[PDB]
């Protein structure tokens, strides 16, 4: 009762189990002593006591979970580390009970904002997949990794058997398909998740989970098998999957060096020769000008929709894969999940219908059985489809070559063909290209620092952040000197147009160059619009729309749109 | 204690700072 | 089970004597709904809680057991103010209490008033409920009755008038019933 | 009572987080400062999401038990001046108010109720029917109106707030030797500026800032603003001020100098208000009047 045991005591375990020797009191106490004199004392080299500083910031936040590093707890006290190993059930209980003293040092009468708190271990140093857990395992601390294929919604659940409850979850977890070997199909296990825990992971996440591992008897699978067979879960204890002011300044002074446009699209889509228009385009499309709204019922995309006509080969998958490994959220065949994100099409009637009022609207509504709801799309579209068989025919319109109505062609904002031209020097550059790329990435820090600084001019690490730095807080506006020469313009391109007999040109035109140079002031973290801008935006959209036109039309515009195709 | 010092100068500097 | 009297007292008086400025407001309220034969009142929470902040309270900690005392209250109210038969009238609320986004809700907050909102995107048919009802013992043929109300019930087994294990059931004939509707909210 | 921006009103996380003297006690306009609020809250056992319940329906205990909560943990924070006494008035069934939360919704009501020298009558006109406006709701007829001035003075000051902090973060104030300048070229809406009443809710704003930032070197400060439609700027004159807690009084002698100045300069400008340390000048003009204003011996 009053006595305490040393911690050279506990070297020898007593009792006939683990469970039984530290269940016992004196044992329980000393342990309680032990873990709350680790707890108030560790240091880092600087001193700076690492779990006084969190105790500080739990109830900053006014929150309910202390994490517990094990390399810590291993570090000094091993033998509880040990324990904690071997017996994880009841060396938790004892390790939240010294939690609660530990935080109410700090915070007295934090038993009001929560009556119990939770520990959290992290960097447990052993792991498996889903192949190795045996039965030796039961009742033991495991770690394990996997994708998450299904989830529950949430419920409450009776605490105790007045009367208290608590938050519950169940989440399907399987093998990730990298790590499963060759001709064998992949294992599943679930895990259940309580208070805090719960929608903590979203379906189709790559998660990493910690937990113990459990049994219990089913009465169905014994009467289908015929054997003495017990069930199993994992019951989680802790699930696992911003920028400085340097940063920052490393942006800006990358973007306030001229040609950073032009770089940053040479950096676009490193692996793939050639193409410079349509990694513009993507950049542009990436970047994405401001979402603008009216009242008098009208609207304006932030969003830059592309499509593009490609010859067989001709690169258009690859820059599709580029781009969805690039950007930050995004969906490549569901447009919910393309939500503020990029949405990618590599090949092509109720789809085509889906994306009509897709391209219509920003948001998608829908009915059944009596029930109503809607959603949002609020998304970028980047589309490629093959030119109505073998081959495009540069002789005809835009609409001969593909499977698709004109408010289609109207409403993207670009428009392009690319085409497998033929050229002695072209293919004796894209050849050597190639084989060049093929000996760089034969699997026979020096050499990845030169293989890098050579693939790009831009470290795309510092790109992806800039990009995210640019979507996340420029905003750029238009100035309104220019626009009179922008008006001019359009009422120009909108007589030659009329002149030759061509397809007018429309007001989508205009907003669209309006949005493009959005885009390129966003790319130098410009939040002004400049003359330059408008000028590329102009360039790109005329020789777009110049792309769609029939051949006798398309030399009648580019003799008289010299002027704006290529000089301004 | 001074083993422990370093939690407390964590919780005092809350009124220092 | 002096504190059910204490308490329908206390809500009897609270509708009997609230002024603001010289107008009795829920006097005038239920007698002005009785004229067209609407049996409820729309009481609002802030004049609650300016009265008398302990009936607020016990209203706060344990609303599915006090809401029926504040409606028996309102039925006791209601025969003086007209009768020199009625049903039991239906309390209604309105409050400014902050709303919490359906999201957030959690197992925190059962047994609790909770004030939120969103989009109806789904509408049942009407269905019956029974307030008043009848019961029939089937060995010796005596009859009883029972008054249910609907908050968070089963047919007793102690039989009247050996007389049974259970023995009792429905006259439909001679009971009452309310309609109850169900909704979706996202 | 507590020095609290509008406690029985809104919510108490909400009173402590506009305050005029916490923002110079805590320095709220950066995270740093809004995380000792959060740990303020943390500490005396309130928790953070009832603090931010509006405070009629915040639960009955915590309001009785803030009288002693107040006691145990303010001076850990510095901030044991909050505690004070005032006044208290109640009608019947209604509801109290303090005189101090009054005062904010009649001057919110003066603020905001509903070629060149055209508009400043249309301007001053309407500033005038304001004054009807708040003196019908000193009338217990008429506690309608009075409510109106209450959500005005919340809006009011949320919009002070959030101009008091882009100043600060921007460094906008400019230190000169004998006295501290700060103009607002731009803005969210820099309109709300132009009253003088409301420009002087941000100067004391700004000045409690000051105050307390060090304790070296009080000195007088000078705040104005543009209008894109007159191409005037309207500048006010500020004295500082010792804290609360701390012997005569100071007294403002930007009234001579502006004076002296008008009476040299080549400058077209305007005085006709009653409190003379307030006057306008146009756009051009505003350099070389504060270039002859340091000139002169009279700061
Ligand atoms: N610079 C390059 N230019 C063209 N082709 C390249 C280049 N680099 C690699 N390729 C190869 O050429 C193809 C690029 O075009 P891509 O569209 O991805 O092929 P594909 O999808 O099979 N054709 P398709 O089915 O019509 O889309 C791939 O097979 C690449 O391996
Ligand atoms: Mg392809
Ligand atoms: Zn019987």
């Amino acid at each position: 009762l009053r006595e305490e045991l040393t911690l050279e005591s506990l070297s020898n375990v007593k009792a006939n189990s683990y469970s039984e020797w530290i269940t016992q009191p004196n044992v329980s106490r000393t342990i309680a002593r032990e873990l709350k004199s680790f707890l108030l004392e560790y240091t880092d080299e600087t001193g700076r006591s690492v779990y006084g500083a969190r105790i500080r910031t739990l109830g900053e936040m006014n929150s309910e979970s202390l994490e517990v590093n094990y390399r810590h707890l291993a570090e000094s006290k091993a033998i509880l580390a040990l324990f904690l190993a071997k017996c994880p059930e009841e060396m938790l209980k004892i390790f939240d009970l010294v939690a609660m003293e530990a935080t109410e040092l700090h915070y007295p009468d934090y038993a009001r904002i929560h009556s119990e708190i939770h520990v959290r271990i992290s960097d447990f140093p052993t792991i498996y997949s889903l192949r190795e857990l045996r039965e030796s395992n039961l009742s033991s601390l495991v770690r394990v990794t996997g994708v998450v294929t299904r989830r529950t919604g949430v419920f409450p659940q009776l605490k105790y058997v007045k009367t208290v409850y608590r938050n519950y979850q169940r989440v399907t977890l399987q093998e990730a398909p990298g790590t499963v070997p060759p001709g064998r199909l992949p294992r599943h296990r679930e895990v259940i998740l309580l208070a805090d825990l719960v929608d903590v992971s979203k379906p189709g996440e790559e998660v990493e989970v910690t937990g113990i591992y459990k049994n219990n008897y089913d009465g169905n699978l014994n009467a289908k098998n015929g054997f003495p067979v017990f069930a199993t879960i994992i019951e989680a204890n802790s699930i696992k999957r911003s920028w400085t002011e340097e940063e920052e300044r490393e942006f800006r002074k990358i973007s306030r060096d001229r040609g950073i446009i032009d770089k940053i699209i040479s950096s676009m889509a490193p692996s793939i020769y050639g193409h410079r228009d349509i990694k513009t385009a993507v950049a542009c499309s990436l970047f994405g000008g401001v979402p603008k709204n009216v009242n008098g019922k009208h609207s304006i995309r932030g969003d830059i929709n592309v499509l593009l006509l490609g010859d067989p080969g001709t690169a258009k998958s690859q820059i599709l894969k580029y781009v969805e490994k690039t950007a930050h959220r995004a969906v490549f065949a569901a447009l919910v999940l393309a939500d503020k994100g990029v949405c990618l099409i590599d090949e092509f009637d109720q789809d085509r219908t889906s994306i009509h009022e897709a391209m219509e609207q920003q948001s998608i509504s829908i009915s059944k059985a009596g029930i109503v709801t809607t959603l949002q799309a609020r998304c970028s579209i980047i589309a490629a489809a093959n030119p109505n068989g073998g081959r495009y025919n540069s002789t005809l319109p835009l609409a001969q070559n593909v499977s698709l109505t004109e408010p289609i062609l109207s409403r993207f904002d670009i428009l392009c063909v690319v085409r497998d031209l033929v050229d002695e020097e072209a293919d004796e550059r894209l050849a050597t290209f190639v084989v060049d790329s093929h000996v760089r990435s034969h699997p026979e820090l020096q050499r990845q620092r030169k293989k890098e600084e050579e693939i790009s001019p831009i470290p795309q690490e510092l790109l992806m952040k800039y990009i995210h730095y640019a979507r996340t807080k420029i905003y750029p506006k238009l100035h309104q000197m220019d626009m009179d020469k922008v008006s001019r313009v359009y009422a120009d391109l909108r007589r030659e147009s009329i002149s030759t007999g061509s397809f007018p040109i429309t007001v989508r035109h205009l907003e669209s160059i309006l949005r493009i140079a959005e885009s390129f002031a966003k790319m130098r973290l410009s939040e002004f619009v400049s003359s330059y801008d408008l000028d590329r935006a102009i360039k790109v959209v005329v020789d777009s729309f110049v792309d769609a036109q029939k051949v006798s039309v398309r030399r009648q515009l580019r003799r008289s749109f010299a002027i704006y195709t290529l000089g301004h | 204690n001074p083993k422990s010092s370093a939690f407390f100068e964590s919780m005092v500097e809350d009124i220092i700072e | 089970d002096d504190d059910n009297t204490e308490i329908i007292k206390s809500f009897k008086n609270f509708i009997l004597e609230f002024r603001l400025d010289s107008q009795f407001i829920y006097r005038d309220q239920l007698r002005n709904n009785i004229l067209v034969k609407n049996y409820s009142l729309t009481v609002n929470m802030e004049h609650l809680i300016g009265y008398n902040e302990d009936i607020y309270k016990k209203l706060s900690d344990e609303p599915s057991d006090i809401i029926p005392l504040f409606e028996t209250a309102i039925t006791q109210v209601a025969k003086r103010i007209s009768i020199l038969s009625l049903p039991t009238f239906q309390l209604i609320l309105n409050s400014n209490a902050n709303q919490i986004p359906l999201r957030d809700l959690d197992s925190e907050h059962v047994s609790k008033i909770v004030r939120l909102s969103g989009i109806i995107i789904s509408t049942s048919v009407l269905s019956s409920r029974a307030t008043y009802l009848s019961i029939m013992c089937r060995n010796c043929r005596h009859t009883t009755s029972i008054t249910i109300n609907n908050f968070n019930v089963s047919l007793p087994r102690s039989c009247l008038s050996n007389c049974g294990p259970d023995p009792y059931i429905i006259i439909h004939e001679s009971s009452k019933f309310i309609d109850q509707q169900f909704l979706k909210l996202q | 009572d507590y020095y609290l921006f509008l406690l029985r009103h809104s919510s108490l996380y909400d009173s402590f987080y506009y305050s005029n003297y916490v923002n110079a006690k805590l320095s709220l306009w950066n995270e740093n400062g809004k995380k000792r609020l959060h740990k303020m809250f943390a500490r005396m056992g309130i928790p953070l999401s009832t603090a931010q319940e509006t405070w009629l329906y915040m639960d009955h205990s915590i309001k009785r038990e803030l009288g002693i909560i107040f006691d145990k943990n303010l001076d850990r924070y510095g901030l044991q001046d909050i505690i004070r006494d005032g006044f208290v008035r109640t009608l019947g069934y209604r509801g109290s108010i303090s005189a101090s939360e009054f005062v904010e919704a009649l001057t919110a009501l003066l603020e905001v109720g509903n070629n060149s020298a055209q508009k400043l009558t249309n301007l001053r006109k309407r500033w005038v029917s304001n004054f009807w406006l708040s003196w019908d709701a000193l009338d217990d007829r008429k506690v309608e109106l009075l409510n109106r001035g209450i959500q005005l003075a919340q809006d009011l000051q949320r919009a002070i707030f959030n101009t008091g902090v882009a100043i600060l973060e921007k460094k906008l104030i400019k230190h000169l030797r004998i006295y501290r300048l700060c103009v607002l070229q731009d803005g969210p809406d820099l309109d709300l500026y132009r009253n003088p009443l409301t420009l002087l809710r941000l100067g004391n704003w700004l000045i409690e800032c000051c105050a307390e930032s060090e304790d070296k070197q009080l000195l007088p400060m000078v705040l104005a603003s543009i209008d894109e439609n007159t191409d005037t700027y309207l500048v006010a004159g500020l004295t500082p001020r010792y804290p609360r807690g701390l012997k005569k009084p100071i007294l403002n002698n930007f009234s001579m100098a502006f004076q002296q100045i008008t009476a040299e300069t080549d400058a077209k400008v305007r005085i006709d208000n009653f409190e003379s340390s307030i006057i306008e000048i146009r756009r051009e003009d505003l350099s070389p009047f504060l270039e002859k204003l340091t000139l002169s011996g009279l700061l």
